[PDB]
DNA sequence: ATCAGAATCCCGGTGCCGAGGCCGCTCAATTGGTCGTAGACAGCTCTAGCACCGCTTAAACGCACGTACGCGCTGTCCCCCGCGTTTTAACCGCCAAGGGGATTACTCCCTAGTCTCCAGGCACGTGTCAGATATATACATCGATTAACGATGCT
DNA sequence: AGCATCGTTAATCGATGTATATATCTGACACGTGCCTGGAGACTAGGGAGTAATCCCCTTGGCGGTTAAAACGCGGGGGACAGCGCGTACGTGCGTTTAAGCGGTGCTAGAGCTGTCTACGACCAATTGAGCGGCCTCGGCACCGGGATTCTGAT
């Protein structure tokens, strides 16, 4: 058995590393129309746009997750806690 | 219901991507939060110039101008 | 589709696809991946059924049934209008065209019946029915 | 509807498919002869399911998610004619060419075929070589609703088709007179549909479908002593609410 | 229909910086999306530029300090140079 | 749990410079007419979007288990706060020189506009190879246990 | 003083993932082609921008007197930080489901383009009253002086 935190790390070269897209397609596109249901009734949707939506959506979370490690980092700690989350989002002035 | 359909190893492939190396069991339900607040953000103003337009297609250039309409600009899919 | 990667390396000969109907459209993957499948000499087509009423594929299917048509692919939609003055209609389209996709395709298809090689079938064996609705869920 | 979905009395009189399901079951497992149905897949082939184990007529089920083993272990549970089962389940498009049947009878059709390839398809699999019964096949459509419409685009298409494979029906040796024989016949039927484009609750209509034989009526006369006899009706809040919650 | 593009331009360029290597579709269109954003930016500097100043016509000083505007630092001074090289040349042949 | 006492709120009084109303004096807002044209509306085509199922399999889920780390607690020490004293540079008030912003009058030449002509660039094909994938083989690295070397103790 | 034993750092070996070499196979990329619409050339009018000249007001500079504020120091108490220990929560691997992915069918709604045709906004002439710069009051608020009240800290 690996000591306790390689293979995280291991899994940190590895998607780093590609340009994989790292949340599956339908559950996201369901996300989507629901969340577009709310607005207007029976809308269409291009691939291309959920292809967008997922795009800025992965980036802006892996954004937040840097942002997110470096508030963990640096109050002494190597695990981000939800407390991290919404400080960096409160520092941005997203809330 | 959906929005449970983002995955616990997802949310943990993200982190992973973002240089976290542990992750608090309680970062899940906050990211779900913070993903669906994003996405209507982006889907009310893509709705918006989709109904401007006066069509029931919301194209890839409607989401194109709701991300450059909310300062974050998207290359590759038209602009 | 999966497995081409292997069994489409050996040489073949008589291959036997079944249900043609499935095999449909020429567009569809499995069509243009059974040319990734090099080359079988014999080959043949099993089906209960001809194609779908509307019949725009039947290039499709004497296509991969046969060297015939492949050459000229957008041919025959204009000949296809015998289908899509019942007496006037019927006789020059459907009675001219039709006699001609017959003139033509005899030694192709093979078709019988139940009650040519028995007469055992005890009826037409064909019925319906109607039913009825509740005010319920007639309101929905 | 309900909020505890147990097994209840009002789910098979919530529609008229049950009511006259109800009808016949009595009368199938006293015939005992066998029947095939196909469905829709998904809710429906539950709900179903749901009905025949709620008057207990057991039941073979089959469709496109599950596996070879019990594909072919199925199938085999049919081969015996022992068989204490008559109906059981079986996905048009998934198990329509899933079977081949000498020792069927009869057959059902909800789905009324948004194919006819597929609903002639699957429906030969009650005729067959050596066939010692007589075959009843049922088309079971509900009035004032789009299904019959289907049914009449479907005739509709058997007649466009009729142009094409009912033409192709008369070659086998490229014959003569035969084709203008079904041409006069046959147009005679498109004809008599010409006209066809433009009740059965009592015991007597539905024993003559099954009945076959005077034999048949005779013996389903002891089923006439509750379903009729019988020593509530078919039918608000429901339709005002669902108007509600369907509004969305 | 026809949609016009910068396409052909970038893979001019690029043929002149690395004649020996190609480019994707995507890449491309991520370049022309970027031809396309710079572009609209120094548009709309030059135009404020115009405004504030209560000229009508946008002329190559407009151009020139909506470009020492948007673009940091040596992007400016190359940017400027090649320019002003450009509309040098243009004029004097 | 309480008085001494330092800071703050409250109230009455006073002086002033900016808020608020008035009055000519425009010059841009309103009206009346034209004149060309952007888009409103109807119609036609046909593409991609919608639902659904069949079928396989990589991923998710539930669970057992270990140990890495978050957090609470304690001790230490150091460094930043509260206050006094001393110095200095901000501030305000006035005065003076002047040059750069602001405007107006005159002029010219750069660009909008239109007409004419043609080729630079674009959708549509054609061939064709960069690399993505698969198999085989070897290297980098983590995790484990060893097994050597040095130091200390005992004889 | 020498030898032996114990402690602990000094040592190698295996299994996993990761890199490399060859083969192969394909779908996206590079190039040629017919065509057509937008770019270049040529010509003309006119109005906006350049340019000279003048006016003035707001910037810069200086000087002197006041004084609030900043620098400098000096105790000391509380908080930053290191250490230590506990317990529990998250990583990690394995067996079991399960929907994702890919495909394939059937339908059709709405994207996309065109062709008229007309209400609607640009544009110019005529006219005038709403808003603005200059100019007057006068009072709400800054400032102050005194008293009552409240919140902090050592008994």
């Amino acid at each position: 058995r690996y000591r306790p935190g390689t293979v995280a790390l291991r899994e940190i070269r590895r998607y780093q590393k590609s340009t994989e897209l790292l949340i599956r397609k339908l559950p996201f596109q369901r996300l989507v129309r629901e969340i577009a249901q709310d607005f207007k009734t029976d809308l269409r949707f291009q691939s291309s746009a959920v292809m967008a939506l997922q795009e800025a959506s992965e980036a802006y979370l892996v954004a937040l997750f840097e942002d997110t490690n470096l508030c963990a980092i640096h109050a002494k700690r190597v695990t981000i806690m939800p407390k991290d989350i919404q400080l960096a989002r409160r520092i941005r002035g997203e809330r | 219901d959906n929005i449970q359909g983002i995955t616990k190893p997802a949310i943990r492939r993200l982190a992973r991507r973002g240089g976290v190396k542990r992750i608090s069991g309680l970062i899940y339900e906050e990211t779900r939060g913070v993903l669906k607040v994003f996405l209507e953000n982006v889907i009310r103003d893509a709705v918006t110039y989709t109904e401007h337009a006066k069509r029931k297609t919301v194209t890839a250039m409607d989401v194109v101008y709701a991300l450059k309409r909310q300062g974050r600009t998207l290359y590759g899919f038209g602009g | 589709i999966k497995e081409r990667a292997l069994l489409s390396k050996v040489k073949w000969v008589h291959m036997i696809i079944d249900e043609g109907h499935r095999m449909k459209n020429a567009q569809s993957k499995l069509s243009l991946t059974l040319n990734t499948h090099y080359h079988a000499d014999y080959r043949l087509i099993l089906t209960g059924t001809p194609l779908q009423n509307n019949l725009p594929e039947l290039w499709a299917l004497l296509n991969f049934v046969l060297p015939k048509i492949f050459n000229s692919v957008k041919s025959f939609d204009e000949w296809f209008n015998t289908p899509f003055d019942k007496i006037e209609l019927s006789e020059e389209e459907t009675l001219l065209v039709i006699r001609r996709l017959h003139k033509v395709l005899r030694p192709f298809l093979l078709r019988r019946l139940k009650k040519d090689v028995e007469k055992e079938l005890p009826d037409k064996v064909e019925k319906v029915v109607k039913c009825k609705m509740s005010a319920l869920q007639q309101i929905m | 509807i309900n909020p505890t979905r147990e097994t209840n009395d009002d789910i098979w009189r919530v529609a008229g498919k049950f009511e006259l399901l109800d009808r016949i079951l009595p009368k199938l497992k006293a015939t005992g002869h066998r029947v095939l149905i196909f469905f829709q897949m998904t809710q429906i082939m539950d709900i179903m399911e749901d009905f025949l184990r709620y008057i207990n007529i057991k039941y073979l089920r089959l469709d496109g998610h599950t596996k070879s083993d019990e594909r072919s272990e199925l199938l085999r549970l049919f081969n015996a004619p022992d068989s204490e089962y008559l109906c059981f389940i079986l996905s048009t498009r998934a198990g329509g060419l899933g079977l081949n049947l000498q020792t069927a009878d009869t057959v059902i059709i909800f789905d009324t075929d948004w194919n006819p390839h597929q609903d002639l398809q699957a429906q030969d699999r009650a005729h067959r070589i050596g066939q010692k019964n007589e075959v009843r096949i049922l088309r079971l459509i509900t009035t004032n609703s789009v299904e019959e419409v289907i049914l009449e685009r479907a005739y509709k298409k058997l007649d466009i088709d009729g142009k094409v494979i009912q033409a192709g029906k008369f070659d086998n040796k490229s014959t003569s007179e035969e084709q203008e024989a079904l041409l006069r016949s046959l147009l005679d039927a498109e004809e008599e549909r010409r006209k066809k484009r433009e009740e059965e609750l009592k015991d007597s209509e539905i024993n003559e479908i099954l009945a076959r034989n005077d034999e048949e009526m005779a013996v389903l006369t002891r089923m006439d002593e509750d379903r009729s006899k019988k020593e509530k009706s078919r039918l608000r809040e429901e339709s005002e609410s669902a108007a509600v919650y369907n509004g969305r | 229909t026809r949609k016009e593009s910068y396409a052909i331009y970038v893979y001019k360029v690029l043929k002149q910086v690395h004649p020996d290597t190609g480019i994707s579709s995507k890449a491309m269109s991520i370049m022309n999306s970027f031809v396309n954003d710079v572009f609209e930016r120094i548009a709309g500097e030059a135009s404020r530029l115009a405004h504030y100043n209560k000229r009508s016509t946008i002329t190559s000083r407009e151009i020139q300090t909506a470009v020492r505007l948007l673009l940091p630092g040596e992007l400016a001074k190359h940017a400027v140079s090649e320019g002003t090289k450009a509309v040098t040349k243009y004029t004097s042949a």
